[PDB]
């Protein structure tokens, strides 16, 4: 039938909604989940792990860490680094993720300094010079 | 006469109010940003904890250093802060607190250890003294779980010398979206 | 002002207050716009140190007691010297402002802080 | 020249027909970019809508300008 | 000073030395407080054509206070532009200011850059 | 000395040979450290080769204070 399954690492949630059919590689051995399975935990190996939908058609998920659970109609999966992919390869994808952050930290940087510690600088310039000659009456 | 730099500096300041103006919205959207990226991974630790208490009352069988607080001889602190400043007093006001109290510990004969967060705390604490066992740089105002593993396990392993036996976050708690307060609270003796 | 005529300490302590000054008040500006906290911490202190030396300065007189009530004092130089010399070694730093407005000697600052 | 101080008190009741009909959506696109003028730096912590104002405002200041001797119908 | 009397090429030319100058000078503010390396290579090659067009600037005098055995250099206008749009362009980007310094055409920036 | 305006139009002509010599790294070094003293009131900001142009300016604005009737050599 459907269990309500999902798949999340720290950051967010990764995989949500029904499910049919889990195939994964515990701490121990593989498995085979349906639902009404009994309650267990297991650990999470890295690789990927596969799952049967309702449209009959199957949803693959890689974890490199994580804890697996498994209830008569809900799974929860807590995986350290939970991306949606078929195969051990995004390292292409997490070094573009982590050039995205550190470049719109090199933004923060930026427009902090150089707008603000510029202008910082600049408008207390001669506020002094100004101030004395107030008081001059010629 | 001599008016026209008076003028250039009322242009100067207009235009710097502009700039802050822009500054100021840019920074809220980033703040919404962070606010609503707040709750997200609250289900996460939620439905973890869940699990962990109804493992610990299914197996009361003991309790671990990582739940009981063992006597303490130094105790760990993990502090927060920026690498940018322009944030008010945010980060002073949490180096202020956590520096009372580090000093109101200190009266109990025990050293303190650090761990690093933000070039904000990493400047006033090298500079603050102690034994530092770790310092982190450019979190990115977006961070990686990567980015932290190495220096919390330095913590844990430090934990597990018996050397650290209480750890310590030094953080700002959101009140609101115009309140904040800093926050050192102990975290690894787990609080029921 | 001379050294040679007013004693090379005298000199010198006057020298160095001014310099302490100086610096406060072209800080002023940045303060004004920027957070007293975005500072530098030398900076900082030294704020505090010519604000208390300002303080320190404040003085109550026999004849301005008419409207006030206060009575005035005469402060001996020497106490003056030491006073300031004093705040100048930062051996006062914990110590409230407040207690340098409005006084003569150190020792009445020490009795100021003490009851305060 | 800057249209945000120059005027003239009669309106567009002097200009052409089609002018007077046509010319508002420049003139108030022109008085959005003037608004957002400052964040012409970023470009990137905004939304979709104000980007959109800054490009047409940006378009229209480029078209604004025009050469020597340049008569136009 | 119009792309009539000195033609639109000559008037082009200094247009974009120009530019090439005032994004440097507007560049100044990040160059100093953030350095130099966390501004990416993007200006970091306007920042070289404008040091190097400075540079490029001098003319040995004649009459110069004697440094360079004071020659007239006078250099054709056509060689001037030719050298300074090249410079525009990036074509000599990689080659060192010093390389423009203290000398007037291409021949000689190229020979002053093999030399140094 | 305000260094930072007073100037000789007739040149170290007049100047003896080695102090002449001398003159120009110092002239220099005043003119950076008075250049980037713009951001000076922090110098938790800056590179490295900043903060060593700073130390050698500052250097050097120490070693000009002198003493009234002392003739130096």
């Amino acid at each position: 039938a459907t269990m309500q399954c999902d798949v999340v690492s720290v950051k967010e949630s990764i995989y949500s909604g029904a499910v049919t059919m889990l195939i994964a590689k515990g701490a121990g051995g593989e498995l085979g989940i349906l639902p009404g399975h009994a309650p267990l935990v297991t650990l999470l190996q890295p690789g990927p792990i596969r799952v049967l939908l309702e449209n009959g058609t199957e949803e693959i998920v890689y974890v490199s860490g994580g804890v697996l659970e498994v209830q008569p109609h809900v799974v929860t999966v807590l995986a350290d680094t939970a991306i949606r992919a078929d195969n051990l390869d995004e390292a292409a994808i997490l070094e573009a993720r982590k050039n995205a952050e550190q470049l719109l930290a090199n933004q923060k940087s930026d427009l902090d300094s150089a707008a603000a510690l510029a202008a910082l600088a600049e408008t207390a310039a001669q506020l002094e010079t100004i101030r004395k000659i107030k008081n001059r009456a010629q | 006469a001599n008016l026209k730099e008076i003028r250039a500096k009322v242009a100067s300041i207009k235009s710097t109010q502009k700039i802050t103006r822009a500054m100021q919205m840019v920074a809220a959207s980033k703040m919404r940003r962070a606010q609503e990226r707040m709750a997200q991974g609250r289900p996460y630790a939620d439905n973890m904890r869940r699990v962990i208490a109804h493992l610990v009352q299914a197996n009361p069988e003991y309790k671990h250093r990582y739940m009981v607080d063992r006597p303490v001889k130094r105790v760990g602190y993990i502090i927060v802060s920026s690498d940018r400043g322009l944030a008010g007093g945010l980060n002073i006001n949490l180096f202020k607190k956590v520096v009372q109290h580090v000093k109101a510990q200190q009266e109990q004969s025990i050293e303190v250890q650090f761990a690093l967060i933000g070039q904000k705390a990493v400047s006033f604490f090298k500079n603050y003294g102690g034994k530092v066992l770790g310092a982190t740089t450019q979190i990115g105002d977006a961070p990686s779980l990567e980015q932290l593993t190495g220096s919390v396990q330095v913590m844990l392993d430090a934990f597990d010398k018996g050397e650290l036996d209480r750890i310590y976050l030094v953080s700002n708690g959101f009140v609101n979206a115009m309140t904040q307060k800093p926050k050192v609270e102990q975290l690894v003796p787990l609080a029921p | 002002l001379d050294p040679l005529v007013v004693g090379q300490e005298h000199y010198e302590i006057a020298r160095a207050v001014q310099n302490v000054l100086q610096r406060y008040k072209e800080l002023k500006d940045i303060i004004a716009i920027l957070g007293m906290d975005e500072l530098a911490e030398e900076d900082k202190l030294v704020v505090y140190r010519a604000r208390k030396i300002q303080r320190f300065f404040s003085q109550p007189f026999h004849v301005a007691e008419v409207f006030t009530g206060a009575p005035g004092k005469l402060v001996p130089l020497k106490e003056t010297i030491r006073g300031f010399k004093g705040l100048l070694a930062g051996e006062y730093d914990h110590i409230p402002e407040q207690a340098f407005y409005m006084v003569g000697g150190i020792d009445e600052v020490i009795a100021k802080a003490e009851k305060l | 020249v800057n249209a945000g101080i120059s005027v003239s008190r009669v309106g567009g009741s002097a200009q052409t027909k089609i002018i007077k009909k046509l010319s508002g959506g420049i003139r108030t696109a022109l008085a959005q970019y003037r608004e957002l003028a400052a964040f012409a730096q970023f470009a990137s912590d905004l939304d979709e809508a104000t980007r959109k104002q800054l490009e047409h405002g940006q378009r229209v200041t480029e078209l604004m300008k025009q050469k020597q001797y340049a008569p136009y119908s």
